[PDB]
RNA sequence: CGCGACCUCAGAUCAGACGUGGCGACCCGCUGAAUUUAAGCAUAUUAGUCAGCGGAGGAGAAGAAACUAACCAGGAUUCCCUCAGUAACGGCGAGUGAACAGGGAAGAGCCCAGCGCCGAAUCCCCGCCCCGCGGCGGGGCGCGGGACAUGUGGCGUACGGAA
RNA sequence: UAAGGCUAAAUACCGGCACGAGACCGAUAGUCAACAAGUACCGUAAGGGAAAGUUGAAAAGAACUUUGAAGAGAGAGUUCA
RNA sequence: UACCCACCCGACCCGUCUUGAAACACGGACCAAGGAGUCUAACACGUGCGCGAGUCGGGGGCUCGCACGAAAGCCGCCGUG
RNA sequence: GGUGGAGCCGCCGCAGGUGCAGAUCUUGGUGGUAGUAGCAAAUAUUCAAACGAGAACUUUGAAGGCCGAAGUGGAGAAGGG
RNA sequence: ACAAAGCAUCGCGAAGGCCCGCGGCGGGUGUUGACGCGAUGUGAUUUCUGCCCAGUGCUCUGAAUGUCAAAGUGAAGAAAUUCAAUGAAGCGCGGGUAAACGGCGGGAGUAACUAUGACUCUCUUAAGGUAGCCAAAUGCCUCGUCAUCUAAUUAGUGACGCGCAUGAAUGGAUGAACGAGAUUCCCACUGUCCCUACCUACUAUCCAGCGAAACCACAGCCAAGGGAACGGGCUUGGCGGAAUCAGCGGGGAAAGAAGACCCUGUUGAGCUUGACUCUAGUCUGGCACGGUGAAGAGACAUGUUUUUUCACUGACCCGGUGAGG
RNA sequence: CGACUCUUAGCGGUGGAUCACUCGGCUCGUGCGUCGAUGAAGAACGCAGCUAGCUGCGAGAAUUAAUGUGAAUUGCAGGACACAUUGAUCAUCGACACUUCGAACGCACUUGCGGCCCCGGGUUCCUCCCGGGGCUACGCCUGUCUGAGCGUCGCU
């Protein structure tokens, strides 16, 4: 009868993302002469960290090669980047940690992060806190390249798009146990209102389809059609297997 | 409130002058039906229209 | 077409009015253009419209409008009937070429409803007990 | 404690005086009136409580212009003329 | 509930008649509004068949 | 590499106008239920109704046949009597449900486009004078503008019309 | 003879201005409202929403004396009452 | 006959639903004013009256500013129906 | 008979919003209950004078007391006007 | 009880997952990118997590000779039409999956007291309950049997286990710390009790002052009888003495509320699903916007149709920037 | 005859029924058929010699001029007026006037900020500053001006 939590995360307005103190988008410096033909320069200012993200950001100062000014960016810092390092960008850049190149240039097996899935979108893939994406193999004509993502899936990408070299800094954030309910509330209090999650079996059948009963049992198979209406589509969504 | 707007202060200015009683010679005019004001207010009971 | 705006399927009531998806609009798409054209320019007076070109997603009608208070219309007769205040917003009451066809009037055995003035004043005359003074 | 105890922490106000209505109806958070509907250009009358309709319609105010329009018409709507002098 | 040999009587009052009832107390005053027009038109076109063409 | 037409399209506190809102009994577009009835109910019914929304006028809408008819034929629309609670509709049930003819109130008819003819024969706004000015107009005079040939004015529109 | 257009008259009016009438109601009736009524008052608000007519013909509405702190009295007077 | 009192005999509290109410069934402290089978349409039968194989009645029309009139009277309209 | 101060009924016909004990009826009024329940949360008052028609309750003086600076003290916000 | 850390599955590489919205080229997650987001289940740690894919689900580059509509094509007719061929998704078929929903049985003989039965026979199913645990908050019979604790125990603790009807993330077994959580026993303590007593304050009490309400047919002493089958009134007895004060809780089936139980009603609502009838949403086909060029192929025919595949870029779409090479 | 209680009556309270009135409604007719950016409907705040409310009005504010009318107004004052006078008062209303909101209109709703023009003081435009007046909303028409375009060209 009611509208189940999960249906409500869409309207927002409470279930909305918590973003006052966030330092700004973690982007990748869109393209020009410098990226498409040369090797524009720039130095690292600081490694300030943003709330709600395990990776530290880096304010990298280039200088705009068209008007006397100083463009400043926010790169997801590759592990090893320090303050004062020179980060070089573009096609003619050389292969070492923190230099953004086009994946077409660097050899196979290179370990990159903050990759783009379409050319120019300023960095989308493999940028979480400790993830990387290994370049697999090239294809000179058709200008495509095969890339392995942290999920283990392999994706064919156009050789143009760029990606910084190295791994994302802050690896192993999942290794230390949260260890107390305080540290969880205190952790999501920087991301959005998705915390203490009530299991459906504890709600009355008007609020969640797994409800009701004189015992706290589910009642119907917890695997559910992918072609489900919103509101039923709860539990194991379109599970192919189910079990360890 | 002691931190009043101007529109709010005017409103109290008008409600504070409607409060007085009826002049006693009114009770002398020819066709009267009025004895007592009957439209008076007292700040403890019937708070303002606010 | 039209889509019945209820905040889900959500048309409470008997399963006859249960419908949301497939229903159509009473007026035409041309009499929607003339409306939006004369709704913008409240000074001007809609006269008539025709078709120009169409898409899978669009239909481009194009509308002739007239300025009721320009002396090249006020002085020349046969066009000063648009100045008279009777004709304010002809297309809002369904008085243009396209708008009138939705009202479904005409002569003959086809147009029997709307045999008074219009489709409303038709049955206003049928659902009235004519209780005479003398019975 | 839902009464006589919660009826105590009631300091701040939702509504105030509307600049068009004159009624204590203006919603401060929502910034719309709610008896006429203020920032909306049209008045919120309704065919749907006729008793509220007849509380403020033509004639219930002063009609301080309309009341002399009925006067002029009755006589002929003339203007720019003065009765014959003495 | 029928009783013992009447008619079947489908009377049309199910809809809402009380609202749209048209009483005819104008009837004798309309006889007079028309009568003046009938006369005022004949006096307006004086030599002419009052009945019309 | 400039200048000039036109076509599109901008900006003006440019010259002059005009639109919004209110009322809402009657009126015109659209939207549109459920109580209720059926002794349950889902079709039906309530009902194209209440509410919602838009728009007017002193009345509105309608209106000069892509009609009615089958007759020895009638002749725009609207209203009243009538047709008739009838032809038809309908879990053919509850219930719904018109028209034509006839009598009467009233009675009025007309324009375009096009096809053509006519030297654009046209219209608008400026500037000077003559009259008129408390519903801004007429008369004249101006190489004062502009619209119009991608189409203005006169005859003409099917009852026939032009020549 | 469609795909374009104009049009008075009979026709409708629980709003408005201005009237006229009644086998109507007569102050718990008749409009919520015969009166400072959509007023007093309630509700944050949408909204809700009352009670309450009559001295006499003329105020001629009781001067004065007296008891009482005073309210109230006793006489007196006004009045057809 | 009606006021008070006395006596002898009789005598349970009304309204209601109910097979059955004084009921350990329910409504009812008391008193004032208000308060419930209405109008319309459609049939049906009975009854009264006019005319009678006919008979109307409506809408119209002809006669008023109504005082009484938004009445009454009249019309191959009276039969279009 | 009385008080009351301006209109009213008989008969023949016509028309109704036409007859009240009752509906946990509506509105207004008034009882019995009853001069009853009650005027019992935070220890506390007393003497003299003043004023006054009138003092357990005002005011001044004196005495006893409590709040005891996380106040029953000194200032503000919102709210009140 | 919930939450919780922890453990665990599940979807998803962005024209994506989940999700909102009436509608947009609309919005949330997303100032995000698998160490992220969304969807669930269990609930620290320790120790473990057993069998079952037959059922219902979910899912699977899975065969779709099963069926199957709109159009589409084919044929007869004069035409409405009628009859053909074909065939998308889902349905049918086949794989996987139980940390998905959930499931995990019944009989006889047989050992040297008796009994019991290692052992051996059938039967059935998808496996037939494994490790553990138990008269537990889960045991009908039930104050199960033994012991212990008591003078005495349906209580408690401990063992026993054919357990009406325990048991493995519908989690099993444990368990330090913690608990206004549930029980049992002992020491200390006590007016809880034997068995009550007195003392204090505020009341009540009386007075001056001021003054309500619920309730009320009429009312108010009993026995028995009858009676709508328990009277205050009626019948017969008993009896009856004004006006009241403090108490009191036997009676007025006392007041408070048109019974919350129950039953009826062709009266409803909340929730559910294998009820009936539908719907938003989503999957699939057709048609439209929808073009250009290229090869090539089958079917029919002796051009048509089906078109398969690979290109193109002008619609269309997404990406970036202060539209700078 | 003690008090209380009950019934009835005489009077007295309490209460407002009945009755009689009625500047009000309801109903039915008739004539008319009258809003607003020259700023409406509605709202706020003001305005009387003594005035709170209703009503009437708008800083010219219980009205203004004008025209009829022709001696009041009144609760008390107080008054002008010469009642041989627009002449007191009322009615009409056609001259003039119209605080702040409001479609509300420079931007905003605090009542705050501005801009652009003018005219006073200030200045001797010296910019403020102070005072005063006129503009400055959106949409759209016709025209006008200034433009933009590797749009179509033409001349070069
Ligand atoms: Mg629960
Ligand atoms: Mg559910
Ligand atoms: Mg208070
Ligand atoms: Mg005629
Ligand atoms: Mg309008
Ligand atoms: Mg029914
Ligand atoms: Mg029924
Ligand atoms: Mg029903
Ligand atoms: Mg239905
Ligand atoms: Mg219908
Ligand atoms: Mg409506
Ligand atoms: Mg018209
Ligand atoms: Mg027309
Ligand atoms: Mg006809
Ligand atoms: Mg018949
Ligand atoms: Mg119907
Ligand atoms: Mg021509
Ligand atoms: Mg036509
Ligand atoms: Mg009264
Ligand atoms: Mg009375
Ligand atoms: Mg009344
Ligand atoms: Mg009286
Ligand atoms: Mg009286
Ligand atoms: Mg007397
Ligand atoms: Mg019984
Ligand atoms: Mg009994
Ligand atoms: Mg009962
Ligand atoms: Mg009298
Ligand atoms: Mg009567
Ligand atoms: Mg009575
Ligand atoms: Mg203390
Ligand atoms: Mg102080
Ligand atoms: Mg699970
Ligand atoms: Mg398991
Ligand atoms: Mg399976
Ligand atoms: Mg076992
Ligand atoms: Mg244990
Ligand atoms: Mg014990
Ligand atoms: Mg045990
Ligand atoms: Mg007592
Ligand atoms: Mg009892
Ligand atoms: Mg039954
Ligand atoms: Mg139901
Ligand atoms: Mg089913
Ligand atoms: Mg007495
Ligand atoms: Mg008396
Ligand atoms: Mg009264
Ligand atoms: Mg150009
Ligand atoms: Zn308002």
């Amino acid at each position: 009868g009611r509208v189940i939590r999960g249906q409500r995360k869409g309207a927002g307005s409470v279930f909305r993302a918590h973003v006052k103190h966030r330092k700004g988008a973690a982007r990748l410096r869109a393209v020009d002469f410098a990226e498409r033909h040369g090797y524009i320069k720039g130095i690292v200012k600081d490694i300030i960290h943003d709330p709600g993200r395990g990776a530290p950001l880096a304010k990298v100062v280039f200088r705009d090669p068209y008007r006397f000014k100083k463009r400043t960016e926010l790169f997801i810092a590759a592990e090893g980047i320090h303050t004062g390092q020179f980060v070089y960008c573009g096609k003619k850049a050389q292969l070492n940690i923190g230099n953004v190149l086009p994946v077409g240039t660097m050899p196979e097996g290179t370990i990159v992060c903050c990759l783009e899935e379409k050319p120019g979108d300023r960095g989308k893939l493999a940028r979480a806190s400790g993830n990387y994406a290994t370049v697999i193999s090239h294809n000179p004509e058709t200008k495509k390249t095969r890339v392995k993502l942290p999920s283990g899936s392999k994706k064919v990408i156009s050789s143009a798009n760029r990606a910084v070299v190295g791994v994302v800094a802050g690896g192993g954030r999942i290794d230390k146990p949260i260890l107390k309910a305080g540290r969880a509330y205190h952790k999501y209090k920087a991301k959005r209102n998705c915390w203490p999650r009530v299991r459906g079996v504890a709600m009355n059948p008007v609020e969640h389809p797994f409800g009701g009963g004189n015992h706290q049992h589910i009642g119907k198979p917890s695997t559910i059609r992918r072609d489900a209406p919103a509101g039923r589509k709860v539990g194991l969504i379109a599970a192919r297997r189910t079990g360890r | 409130s002691s931190h009043k707007t101007f529109r709010i202060k005017r409103f109290l200015a008008k409600k504070q002058k409607q409060n007085r009683p009826i002049p006693q010679w009114i009770r002398m005019k020819t066709g009267n039906k009025i004895r007592y004001n009957s439209k008076r207010r007292h700040w403890r009971r019937t708070k303002l229209g606010l | 077409g039209r889509k019945r705006p209820v905040p889900k399927g959500a048309t409470y009531g008997k399963p006859v009015h249960h419908g949301v998806n497939q229903l159509k609009f009473a007026r035409s798409l041309q009499s929607v253009a003339e409306e939006r054209a004369g709704r913008h320019c409240g000074a001007l007076r809609v006269l008539n419209s025709y078709w120009v070109g169409e898409d899978s997603t669009y239909k481009f009608f194009e509308v002739i409008l007239i300025d009721p208070f320009h002396k090249a219309i006020r002085r020349n007769p046969d066009t000063q009937w648009i100045t008279k205040p009777v004709h304010k917003h002809r297309e809002m009451r369904g008085l243009t070429s396209a708008g009138r066809k939705s009202r479904g009037l005409g002569k003959g055995h086809k147009f029997h409803h709307t045999i008074g003035g219009s489709r409303r004043a038709a049955w206003r005359r049928r659902n009235t007990l004519q209780l005479h003074r003398y019975r | 404690t839902k009464g006589t105890s919660s009826f105590g922490k009631r300091r701040n106000k939702t509504h105030t005086l509307c600049r068009r209505c004159g009624s204590k109806a203006y919603h401060l958070q929502k910034s719309t009136c709610g008896k006429c509907g203020y920032p909306a250009k049209r008045k919120r009358k309704y065919n749907w409580s006729a008793k509220a309709k007849r509380r403020n319609t033509t004639g219930t105010g002063r009609m301080r212009h309309l009341k002399i329009v009925y006067r002029r018409f009755r006589h002929g709507f003339r203007e720019g003329i003065t009765p014959k002098p003495k | 509930a029928p009783s013992r040999n009447g008619m079947i009587l489908k009377p049309h009052f199910h809809k809402d008649w009380q609202r749209r009832v048209a009483t005819w107390f104008n009837q004798p005053a309309r006889k007079i509004r028309r009568r003046k027009a009938r006369q005022a038109k004949a006096r307006r076109i004086a030599p002419r068949p009052a009945s019309g063409p």
